[PDB]
């Protein structure tokens, strides 16, 4: 039952090698990662590739993980109405065109955080439209889906099976293994 | 009657100390167009521009 | 006494280059060129690599073949009152945090010129200055001295010859042989 210590150092087996390439191809992705905690997962995801001068446009229904790794990622946060999508366009198009905060110089990057599936509406959100803006203007997409990856869908596999979307669209896909599958962690 | 037409004086006096008094004013302003700006923040823009 | 065509299908003889070095010897830099007048010199040079997004710095009372050319080019203009160093430096500081016009996006260059002594005045520019300011806020320089290539200096080499500053700090020289050498044409 004893683990060795930080993954850099001691406490890689070949189950946790396993464990990545199957949860890699039963996603449908190229390569995955394997955490022992969800919350903190979130948490500690945000810092390693944002900074201050990006943006990040995120829904007003979020998760609490979602919003302690961008307060500690330090970058720009922007909200939009939940299932407003003329919002989100207007929004996006003025972000671009106005530029930084008191300098009025270009963003480096954008990012769009939503969930998949919301426990407290029980409602899906539209990705089509969502990839269809994220292609058209040049934007990067994170999708959360916690309760809706084996529980939902055709045969399982999550939100990008019931649309027909193809899953390389998306950058980011995450999720945890709490709710269906009867073990904790997260990937 | 006579004190309308020292009213008058007096209105004209009063408009031409209210312009007097005023500050010079320019649509193609200094630095204070934004400004939003402190002598700190500036050098960081000045260093950060790259030709 | 006939020629043949522009310089770049007939009508270059060893002659022209014989020229060229010896110029480029006299002055002190690397290489140059020669043309056939000095007005169309001016007229002509600056289009070749200013563009709308960039912003000329220039003195109040410069010739009028570099407002053509300028004008010609199509970029931006700010203007200096005669003789003023410190005015020059907060023009240059405030066009550095301004940014382009109505949009605030940085220039893309930033060029300096002047003359090296005028006629209508017969007073001379302070050049250290201009070099220190270049060196300091990463801006070129443009020196135009058609009155002072032939008959000022301790030996006549031009004005960076009285002031010893080294030729290679300016970017571009220009001048004309038909004050002094009692010939016409530009280079």
């Amino acid at each position: 039952i004893q683990s060795g210590g930080p993954r850099a150092q001691i406490g890689t087996t070949d189950l946790h090698i396993k464990a990545e390439k199957l949860v890699a191809r039963f996603i449908g992705k190229e390569d995955a990662l394997v955490f022992s905690m969800g919350y903190g997962t979130n948490a500690n995801l945000f810092n390693a590739f944002l900074d201050k001068k990006c943006l990040v446009i995120s829904d007003e229904l979020n998760h609490t993980s979602i919003r302690t790794g961008v307060r500690l990622s330090g970058a720009a946060v922007r909200t939009f109405k939940h299932g407003d999508m003329v919002g989100l366009e207007k929004l996006i198009r003025e972000q671009i065109v106005l530029g930084q905060p008191k300098t009025n110089r270009p963003w480096k990057k954008i990012l769009i955080c939503a969930e998949g599936l919301f426990s407290m509406e029980g409602t899906l959100c539209n990705l089509p439209k969502l990839v269809e803006l994220k292609k058209k203007y040049k934007c990067y997409l994170f999708i959360d889906e916690a309760h809706s990856i084996g529980a939902m869908g055709p045969t399982g596999r999550g939100v990008c099976e019931i649309f027909g979307v193809d899953p390389k669209d998306v950058d980011i896909l995450m999720g945890t293994f709490t709710k269906s599958f009867g073990a904790a962690g997260g990937y | 009657d006579d004190p309308y037409r020292t009213t008058v004086e007096i209105g004209l006096i009063l408009y031409g100390i209210i312009y007097y008094l005023s500050k010079p004013q320019q649509k193609k302003s200094l630095q204070a167009q934004k400004p939003n700006l402190s002598p700190q923040e500036i050098d960081a823009l000045i260093e950060d521009w790259e030709p």
